Protein backbone atom coordinates (compact mmCIF):
# COMPACT_ATOMS: atom_id res chain seq x y z
CA UNK A 1 0.00 0.00 0.00
CA UNK A 2 1.44 2.91 -1.22
CA UNK A 3 -1.18 6.42 -1.87
CA UNK A 4 -0.36 9.15 -4.21
CA UNK A 5 0.80 11.65 -1.76
CA UNK A 6 0.51 15.42 -1.78
CA UNK A 7 3.57 16.11 -3.27
CA UNK A 8 2.85 13.23 -5.93
CA UNK A 9 -0.64 14.04 -6.56
CA UNK A 10 -1.66 11.84 -9.09
CA UNK A 11 -4.65 13.55 -12.14
CA UNK A 12 -5.55 9.61 -12.76
CA UNK A 13 -7.48 6.48 -12.19
CA UNK A 14 -4.93 4.12 -10.20
CA UNK A 15 -5.13 2.15 -6.70
CA UNK A 16 -3.38 2.22 -3.42
CA UNK A 17 -2.78 -1.34 -3.87
CA UNK A 18 -0.08 -2.61 -5.59
CA UNK A 19 0.83 -6.46 -6.03
CA UNK A 20 4.28 -6.90 -6.02
CA UNK A 21 7.11 -9.79 -5.59
CA UNK A 22 8.39 -11.04 -2.80
CA UNK A 23 11.73 -11.54 -1.98
CA UNK A 24 13.11 -11.69 1.49
CA UNK A 25 16.51 -12.59 1.50
CA UNK A 26 19.79 -11.72 -0.85
CA UNK A 27 23.41 -12.19 -1.36
CA UNK A 28 25.62 -9.42 -0.96
CA UNK A 29 27.87 -9.20 -4.12
CA UNK A 30 31.80 -8.34 -4.99
CA UNK A 31 32.98 -7.18 -8.22
CA UNK A 32 35.79 -9.73 -8.03
CA UNK A 33 36.86 -12.98 -10.02
CA UNK A 34 36.59 -16.14 -10.37
CA UNK A 35 39.49 -17.76 -11.70
CA UNK A 36 43.11 -17.01 -10.08
CA UNK A 37 44.20 -13.81 -11.73
CA UNK A 38 48.96 -14.38 -12.26
CA UNK A 39 48.61 -17.57 -9.64
CA UNK A 40 46.60 -15.36 -7.32
CA UNK A 41 42.91 -14.93 -5.78
CA UNK A 42 41.50 -11.68 -5.26
CA UNK A 43 39.64 -11.44 -1.73
CA UNK A 44 38.50 -8.65 0.49
CA UNK A 45 40.11 -8.39 3.74
CA UNK A 46 38.85 -6.15 6.44
CA UNK A 47 40.68 -3.07 7.51
CA UNK A 48 38.70 -1.71 10.47
CA UNK A 49 36.10 -3.06 12.71
CA UNK B 1 -13.82 -21.19 27.04
CA UNK B 2 -15.61 -18.46 29.21
CA UNK B 3 -17.68 -18.18 25.87
CA UNK B 4 -18.84 -21.37 25.99
CA UNK B 5 -21.29 -21.10 28.77
CA UNK B 6 -23.48 -18.73 26.96
CA UNK B 7 -24.33 -21.11 23.90
CA UNK B 8 -27.74 -23.14 23.90
CA UNK B 9 -26.29 -26.54 21.86
CA UNK B 10 -29.87 -27.32 20.72
CA UNK B 11 -31.52 -26.54 24.02
CA UNK B 12 -34.12 -23.86 24.65
CA UNK B 13 -31.51 -21.58 27.24
CA UNK B 14 -28.20 -21.14 28.38
CA UNK B 15 -29.21 -20.94 32.02
CA UNK B 16 -29.68 -23.98 33.93
CA UNK B 17 -31.76 -22.03 36.08
CA UNK B 18 -34.53 -21.46 33.74
CA UNK B 19 -34.63 -25.00 32.61
CA UNK B 20 -35.23 -26.50 36.31
CA UNK B 21 -37.81 -23.30 36.51
CA UNK B 22 -39.81 -24.17 33.35
CA UNK B 23 -40.22 -27.78 32.81
CA UNK B 24 -41.07 -31.12 34.31
CA UNK B 25 -38.20 -33.07 35.89
CA UNK B 26 -38.76 -35.87 33.08
CA UNK B 27 -38.88 -32.84 30.44
CA UNK B 28 -35.72 -31.05 31.68
CA UNK B 29 -33.43 -33.85 32.16
CA UNK B 30 -33.25 -34.03 28.05
CA UNK B 31 -32.78 -29.92 27.91
CA UNK B 32 -29.48 -30.22 30.63
CA UNK B 33 -28.42 -33.20 28.84
CA UNK B 34 -27.50 -31.17 25.58
CA UNK B 35 -25.87 -28.50 27.46
CA UNK B 36 -23.73 -31.13 29.60
CA UNK B 37 -22.63 -32.72 25.76
CA UNK B 38 -21.67 -29.08 25.01
CA UNK B 39 -19.79 -27.91 27.69
CA UNK B 40 -17.91 -31.44 28.22
CA UNK B 41 -16.89 -31.12 24.41
CA UNK B 42 -15.75 -28.16 24.89
CA UNK B 43 -13.28 -28.69 27.64
CA UNK B 44 -11.72 -32.30 25.20
CA UNK B 45 -10.41 -29.93 22.83
CA UNK B 46 -9.73 -27.33 25.17
CA UNK B 47 -7.42 -30.07 27.04
CA UNK B 48 -5.89 -31.14 23.96
CA UNK B 49 -5.09 -27.94 22.99
CA UNK B 50 -2.89 -27.37 25.34
CA UNK C 1 37.68 -44.31 -2.54
CA UNK C 2 34.66 -41.83 -1.01
CA UNK C 3 31.53 -42.85 -0.76
CA UNK C 4 28.19 -40.96 -1.66
CA UNK C 5 24.74 -41.32 0.11
CA UNK C 6 21.62 -38.85 -0.11
CA UNK C 7 19.05 -38.50 3.45
CA UNK C 8 15.65 -37.00 2.82
CA UNK C 9 14.40 -34.71 5.59
CA UNK C 10 11.01 -33.17 5.43
CA UNK C 11 10.62 -29.64 6.50
CA UNK C 12 7.10 -28.88 5.82
CA UNK C 13 3.69 -30.13 4.77
CA UNK C 14 0.50 -28.69 2.72
CA UNK C 15 -1.16 -26.13 4.12
CA UNK C 16 -4.94 -27.24 4.36
CA UNK C 17 -7.87 -24.66 4.81
CA UNK C 18 -11.43 -25.35 5.75
CA UNK C 19 -14.08 -23.55 5.69
CA UNK C 20 -16.43 -24.69 8.16
CA UNK C 21 -19.70 -23.59 7.92
CA UNK C 22 -19.85 -24.88 3.98
CA UNK C 23 -18.44 -28.22 5.27
CA UNK C 24 -21.38 -28.60 8.12
CA UNK C 25 -24.37 -26.24 6.52
CA UNK C 26 -23.13 -26.09 2.67
CA UNK C 27 -26.07 -23.74 1.50
CA UNK C 28 -29.14 -24.05 3.71
CA UNK C 29 -30.51 -20.85 5.82
CA UNK C 30 -32.03 -23.42 7.92
CA UNK C 31 -29.06 -25.09 9.06
CA UNK C 32 -27.29 -22.45 9.09
CA UNK C 33 -29.73 -21.14 11.64
CA UNK C 34 -29.30 -24.13 13.69
CA UNK C 35 -25.61 -23.44 13.65
CA UNK C 36 -25.48 -20.46 15.21
CA UNK C 37 -26.41 -22.00 18.25
CA UNK C 38 -22.91 -23.83 18.86
CA UNK C 39 -21.47 -20.79 18.45
CA UNK C 40 -17.65 -20.53 18.49
CA UNK C 41 -16.81 -24.02 17.16
CA UNK C 42 -16.16 -22.97 13.82
CA UNK C 43 -13.73 -19.88 14.72
CA UNK C 44 -11.93 -22.25 16.62
CA UNK C 45 -11.41 -24.50 14.11
CA UNK C 46 -10.29 -21.72 11.97
CA UNK C 47 -8.21 -20.30 14.16
CA UNK C 48 -6.17 -23.69 15.32
CA UNK C 49 -5.90 -24.06 11.65
CA UNK C 50 -4.76 -20.43 10.72
CA UNK C 51 -2.35 -20.95 13.67
CA UNK C 52 -0.93 -23.85 12.27
CA UNK C 53 -0.44 -22.40 8.82
CA UNK C 54 1.66 -19.63 10.87
CA UNK C 55 4.26 -22.29 12.37
CA UNK C 56 4.58 -23.71 8.54
CA UNK C 57 5.41 -20.20 7.29
CA UNK C 58 8.04 -19.23 10.07
CA UNK C 59 9.36 -22.69 9.71
CA UNK C 60 9.84 -22.05 6.02
CA UNK C 61 11.46 -18.45 6.48
CA UNK C 62 14.17 -19.97 8.68
CA UNK C 63 15.06 -22.31 6.24
CA UNK C 64 15.55 -19.58 3.92
CA UNK C 65 17.35 -18.07 6.40
CA UNK C 66 19.97 -20.29 7.29
CA UNK C 67 20.59 -21.12 3.80
CA UNK C 68 21.65 -17.16 3.15
CA UNK C 69 23.13 -16.05 6.39
CA UNK C 70 26.79 -14.87 5.29
CA UNK C 71 27.50 -15.91 2.02
CA UNK C 72 29.19 -13.39 -0.59
CA UNK C 73 29.14 -13.81 -4.19
CA UNK C 74 31.27 -12.62 -7.29
CA UNK C 75 28.66 -10.41 -9.27
CA UNK C 76 30.45 -11.91 -12.29
CA UNK C 77 29.64 -15.64 -11.43
CA UNK C 78 27.54 -17.09 -14.50
CA UNK C 79 26.75 -20.32 -13.67
CA UNK C 80 27.04 -21.17 -17.97
CA UNK C 81 30.42 -20.52 -17.87
CA UNK C 82 31.18 -21.95 -14.27
CA UNK C 83 30.29 -25.22 -12.89
CA UNK C 84 33.54 -26.66 -12.79
CA UNK C 85 36.12 -26.52 -9.74
CA UNK C 86 39.27 -28.24 -9.41
CA UNK C 87 37.94 -31.54 -12.15
CA UNK C 88 34.79 -32.00 -9.93
CA UNK C 89 31.70 -31.48 -11.96
CA UNK C 90 28.72 -29.25 -10.39
CA UNK C 91 26.39 -28.64 -13.69
CA UNK C 92 23.51 -31.12 -11.53
CA UNK C 93 23.87 -29.25 -8.46
CA UNK C 94 23.76 -25.46 -10.22
CA UNK C 95 20.40 -23.74 -11.59
CA UNK C 96 20.78 -20.35 -12.16
CA UNK C 97 22.14 -17.23 -11.40
CA UNK C 98 24.16 -14.37 -12.92
CA UNK C 99 23.14 -11.58 -14.84
CA UNK C 100 21.22 -13.14 -17.86
CA UNK D 1 -8.53 -25.88 0.11
CA UNK D 2 -5.00 -26.21 0.00
CA UNK D 3 -2.88 -22.73 -0.17
CA UNK D 4 0.43 -22.37 -1.61
CA UNK D 5 3.22 -21.71 0.88
CA UNK D 6 4.74 -18.26 0.93
CA UNK D 7 8.33 -18.47 -0.79
CA UNK D 8 8.03 -20.53 -4.29
CA UNK D 9 9.85 -24.01 -4.69
CA UNK D 10 12.04 -21.79 -7.09
CA UNK D 11 13.69 -19.46 -4.53
CA UNK D 12 14.52 -22.27 -2.50
CA UNK D 13 16.15 -23.64 -5.57
CA UNK D 14 17.97 -20.27 -5.95
CA UNK D 15 18.87 -20.33 -2.30
CA UNK D 16 20.23 -24.21 -2.48
CA UNK D 17 22.26 -22.36 -5.48
CA UNK D 18 23.43 -19.91 -3.84
CA UNK D 19 24.87 -22.05 -0.91
CA UNK D 20 26.38 -24.47 -3.30
CA UNK D 21 27.95 -22.05 -5.02
CA UNK D 22 29.80 -20.31 -1.87
CA UNK D 23 31.90 -23.24 -1.54
CA UNK D 24 33.57 -24.03 -5.22
CA UNK D 25 34.84 -20.07 -6.22
CA UNK D 26 36.00 -16.73 -4.38
CA UNK D 27 36.18 -16.07 -1.86
CA UNK D 28 35.02 -19.62 -0.84
CA UNK D 29 32.52 -18.89 2.24
CA UNK D 30 30.67 -22.41 2.79
CA UNK D 31 33.95 -24.02 2.12
CA UNK D 32 35.06 -22.03 5.38
CA UNK D 33 37.74 -19.70 3.88
CA UNK D 34 39.81 -21.93 1.70
CA UNK D 35 39.03 -23.68 -1.69
CA UNK D 36 37.61 -26.51 -1.99
CA UNK D 37 39.95 -29.57 -2.91
CA UNK D 38 41.85 -28.25 -0.36
CA UNK D 39 39.38 -27.89 2.20
CA UNK D 40 38.57 -31.41 1.18
CA UNK D 41 42.61 -32.53 1.88
CA UNK D 42 42.14 -31.14 5.19
CA UNK D 43 39.18 -32.96 6.50
CA UNK D 44 40.74 -36.35 5.55
CA UNK D 45 44.16 -35.04 6.94
CA UNK D 46 41.96 -34.67 10.08
CA UNK D 47 41.02 -38.66 10.36
CA UNK D 48 44.01 -39.89 10.41
CA UNK D 49 45.95 -39.46 6.47
CA UNK D 50 49.04 -38.15 5.79
CA UNK D 51 48.89 -35.31 3.67
CA UNK D 52 51.77 -37.08 1.19
CA UNK D 53 49.12 -38.85 -0.39
CA UNK D 54 46.38 -36.68 -0.67
CA UNK D 55 48.86 -34.45 -2.24
CA UNK D 56 50.08 -37.57 -4.22
CA UNK D 57 46.41 -39.23 -5.73
CA UNK D 58 44.25 -35.97 -5.97
CA UNK D 59 42.69 -37.08 -9.53
CA UNK D 60 41.80 -40.29 -7.86
CA UNK D 61 40.20 -38.73 -5.16
CA UNK D 62 38.49 -36.12 -7.53
CA UNK D 63 37.48 -38.85 -9.50
CA UNK D 64 36.00 -41.38 -6.95
CA UNK D 65 33.92 -37.90 -6.08
CA UNK D 66 32.36 -37.33 -9.79
CA UNK D 67 31.74 -41.19 -9.51
CA UNK D 68 30.08 -41.32 -6.04
CA UNK D 69 27.69 -37.72 -7.28
CA UNK D 70 27.31 -39.52 -10.66
CA UNK D 71 25.77 -42.74 -8.79
CA UNK D 72 23.39 -40.65 -6.58
CA UNK D 73 21.90 -38.93 -9.37
CA UNK D 74 21.51 -42.06 -11.30
CA UNK D 75 19.55 -43.61 -8.32
CA UNK D 76 15.98 -42.59 -8.21
CA UNK D 77 14.57 -46.06 -9.25
CA UNK D 78 11.68 -47.32 -7.25
CA UNK D 79 13.41 -48.46 -4.33
CA UNK D 80 14.84 -45.57 -2.66
CA UNK D 81 14.21 -44.32 0.23
CA UNK D 82 14.71 -40.83 0.47
CA UNK D 83 11.60 -41.02 -2.83
CA UNK D 84 9.58 -43.31 -0.41
CA UNK D 85 9.92 -40.60 1.91
CA UNK D 86 8.37 -38.01 -0.12
CA UNK D 87 5.67 -40.21 -1.52
CA UNK D 88 4.43 -40.72 2.44
CA UNK D 89 3.56 -37.34 2.79
CA UNK D 90 1.73 -37.05 -0.43
CA UNK D 91 -0.15 -40.07 0.10
CA UNK D 92 -0.68 -39.25 3.98
CA UNK D 93 -2.36 -35.48 3.09
CA UNK D 94 -4.52 -37.42 0.35
CA UNK D 95 -5.60 -40.02 2.06
CA UNK D 96 -6.73 -37.75 5.24
CA UNK D 97 -8.39 -35.06 2.63
CA UNK D 98 -10.46 -37.60 1.35
CA UNK D 99 -11.38 -39.18 4.50
CA UNK E 1 19.75 -13.62 25.28
CA UNK E 2 22.56 -10.69 24.12
CA UNK E 3 24.55 -11.90 21.31
CA UNK E 4 27.96 -9.88 20.41
CA UNK E 5 29.12 -10.01 17.15
CA UNK E 6 32.38 -9.47 15.23
CA UNK E 7 31.69 -7.08 12.33
CA UNK E 8 33.90 -5.43 9.90
CA UNK E 9 33.75 -1.70 8.72
CA UNK E 10 36.15 -1.09 6.00
CA UNK E 11 37.66 -3.75 3.21
CA UNK E 12 40.55 -3.68 0.60
CA UNK E 13 41.03 -5.79 -2.12
CA UNK E 14 44.31 -8.06 -2.43
CA UNK E 15 45.96 -10.30 -3.93
CA UNK E 16 46.35 -13.86 -1.87
CA UNK E 17 47.93 -17.03 -2.36
CA UNK E 18 46.41 -20.36 -0.26
CA UNK E 19 49.84 -22.05 -0.30
CA UNK E 20 53.44 -22.34 -0.89
CA UNK E 21 56.02 -25.06 -2.54
CA UNK E 22 59.11 -24.31 -0.74
CA UNK E 23 62.88 -25.75 -1.67
CA UNK E 24 63.50 -28.79 -1.42
CA UNK E 25 60.28 -30.18 -2.19
CA UNK E 26 58.31 -28.59 1.40
CA UNK E 27 55.20 -26.88 1.35
CA UNK E 28 53.28 -24.51 3.70
CA UNK E 29 49.96 -23.98 3.96
CA UNK E 30 48.91 -20.88 6.22
CA UNK E 31 46.39 -20.79 9.61
CA UNK E 32 43.51 -19.02 9.32
CA UNK E 33 45.11 -16.82 6.95
CA UNK E 34 46.39 -16.23 3.50
CA UNK E 35 49.63 -15.43 2.04
CA UNK E 36 50.25 -11.87 0.61
CA UNK E 37 52.79 -10.49 -1.51
CA UNK E 38 54.04 -7.24 0.60
CA UNK E 39 57.00 -5.60 -0.97
CA UNK E 40 58.13 -8.64 -2.90
CA UNK E 41 58.24 -10.21 -0.15
CA UNK E 42 56.12 -13.35 1.06
CA UNK E 43 53.83 -12.72 4.08
CA UNK E 44 51.28 -13.82 5.87
CA UNK E 45 48.02 -11.95 6.56
CA UNK E 46 44.95 -12.90 8.90
CA UNK E 47 41.62 -13.61 7.30
CA UNK E 48 39.39 -11.24 9.19
CA UNK E 49 41.96 -7.98 9.42
CA UNK E 50 44.69 -7.06 6.73
CA UNK E 51 48.19 -6.91 8.96
CA UNK E 52 50.97 -8.65 7.26
CA UNK E 53 53.58 -10.20 8.98
CA UNK E 54 56.45 -12.59 9.55
CA UNK E 55 56.31 -16.04 7.75
CA UNK E 56 56.92 -17.86 10.88
CA UNK E 57 55.68 -21.53 11.78
CA UNK E 58 53.18 -20.36 14.17
CA UNK E 59 51.63 -18.94 10.92
CA UNK E 60 52.06 -22.11 9.01
CA UNK E 61 51.49 -25.87 8.64
CA UNK E 62 54.13 -28.00 7.15
CA UNK E 63 53.89 -30.72 4.90
CA UNK E 64 56.51 -32.90 3.19
CA UNK E 65 55.21 -32.67 -0.23
CA UNK E 66 53.18 -30.04 -2.38
CA UNK E 67 50.13 -29.34 -4.25
CA UNK E 68 50.39 -29.25 -7.48
CA UNK E 69 48.96 -25.14 -7.71
CA UNK E 70 51.16 -23.69 -4.61
CA UNK E 71 52.97 -20.59 -5.57
CA UNK E 72 56.86 -21.26 -6.17
CA UNK E 73 58.90 -19.89 -2.97
CA UNK E 74 62.92 -20.41 -3.92
CA UNK E 75 64.13 -17.38 -1.62
CA UNK E 76 61.66 -18.64 1.44
CA UNK E 77 63.40 -20.38 4.00
CA UNK E 78 62.51 -16.98 6.55
CA UNK E 79 62.37 -16.89 10.15
C1 LIG F 1 18.62 -7.61 -0.76
O1 LIG F 1 17.75 -8.05 0.28
C2 LIG F 1 18.04 -7.38 1.52
C3 LIG F 1 17.27 -8.08 2.61
O2 LIG F 1 17.56 -7.50 3.87
C4 LIG F 1 17.70 -5.90 1.37
O3 LIG F 1 18.00 -5.23 2.59
C5 LIG F 1 18.50 -5.29 0.23
O4 LIG F 1 18.04 -3.96 -0.02
C6 LIG F 1 18.37 -6.12 -1.06
N1 LIG F 1 19.31 -5.65 -2.07
C7 LIG F 1 19.02 -5.62 -3.37
C8 LIG F 1 20.11 -5.12 -4.27
O5 LIG F 1 17.93 -5.98 -3.81
C1 LIG G 1 33.31 -2.92 -10.80
O1 LIG G 1 32.09 -3.11 -11.53
C2 LIG G 1 31.96 -2.26 -12.69
C3 LIG G 1 30.59 -2.52 -13.26
O2 LIG G 1 29.70 -3.02 -12.27
C4 LIG G 1 33.09 -2.56 -13.67
O3 LIG G 1 33.00 -1.67 -14.78
C5 LIG G 1 34.44 -2.39 -12.98
O4 LIG G 1 35.49 -2.79 -13.85
C6 LIG G 1 34.51 -3.23 -11.70
N1 LIG G 1 35.75 -2.99 -10.99
C7 LIG G 1 36.70 -3.91 -10.82
C8 LIG G 1 37.91 -3.48 -10.06
O5 LIG G 1 36.59 -5.05 -11.28
C1 LIG H 1 38.00 2.77 12.34
O1 LIG H 1 36.93 3.74 12.20
C2 LIG H 1 36.81 4.68 13.27
C3 LIG H 1 35.63 5.56 12.95
O2 LIG H 1 35.37 5.59 11.55
C4 LIG H 1 38.11 5.46 13.43
O3 LIG H 1 38.01 6.35 14.54
C5 LIG H 1 39.27 4.49 13.63
O4 LIG H 1 40.50 5.19 13.74
C6 LIG H 1 39.34 3.50 12.48
N1 LIG H 1 40.43 2.57 12.69
C7 LIG H 1 41.59 2.66 12.03
C8 LIG H 1 42.62 1.63 12.38
O5 LIG H 1 41.80 3.53 11.19
C1 LIG I 1 45.53 -25.80 -11.09
O1 LIG I 1 45.41 -24.51 -11.67
C2 LIG I 1 45.26 -24.53 -13.09
C3 LIG I 1 45.27 -23.09 -13.55
O2 LIG I 1 44.45 -22.27 -12.72
C4 LIG I 1 43.97 -25.26 -13.47
O3 LIG I 1 43.93 -25.38 -14.89
C5 LIG I 1 43.93 -26.65 -12.84
O4 LIG I 1 42.65 -27.23 -13.02
C6 LIG I 1 44.24 -26.59 -11.34
N1 LIG I 1 44.33 -27.94 -10.80
C7 LIG I 1 44.05 -28.26 -9.53
C8 LIG I 1 44.20 -29.70 -9.17
O5 LIG I 1 43.70 -27.41 -8.71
Amino acid sequence: YALPSSGSASRGISSPYRFVTFEPFNVSFVNDSVETVGGLFEIQIPTNF
Amino acid sequence: LLQQLFNKFGAISSSLQEILSRLDPPEAQVQIDRLINGRLTALNAYVSQQ
Amino acid sequence: TIAGHEEFIQTSSPKVTIDCSAFVCSNYAACHDLLSEYGTFCDNINSILNEVNDLLDITQLQVANALMQGVTLSSNLNTNLHSDVDNIDFKSLLGCLGSQ
Amino acid sequence: KVLPPILSETQISGYTTAATVAAMFPPWSAAAGVPFSLNVQYRINGLGVTMDVLNKNQKLIANAFNKALLSIQNGFTATNSALAKIQSVVNANAQALNS
Amino acid sequence: FIHFSYKPTSFKTVLVSPGLCLSGDRGIAPKQGYFIKQNDSWMFTGSSYYYPEPISDKNVVFMNSCSVNFTKAPFIYLN
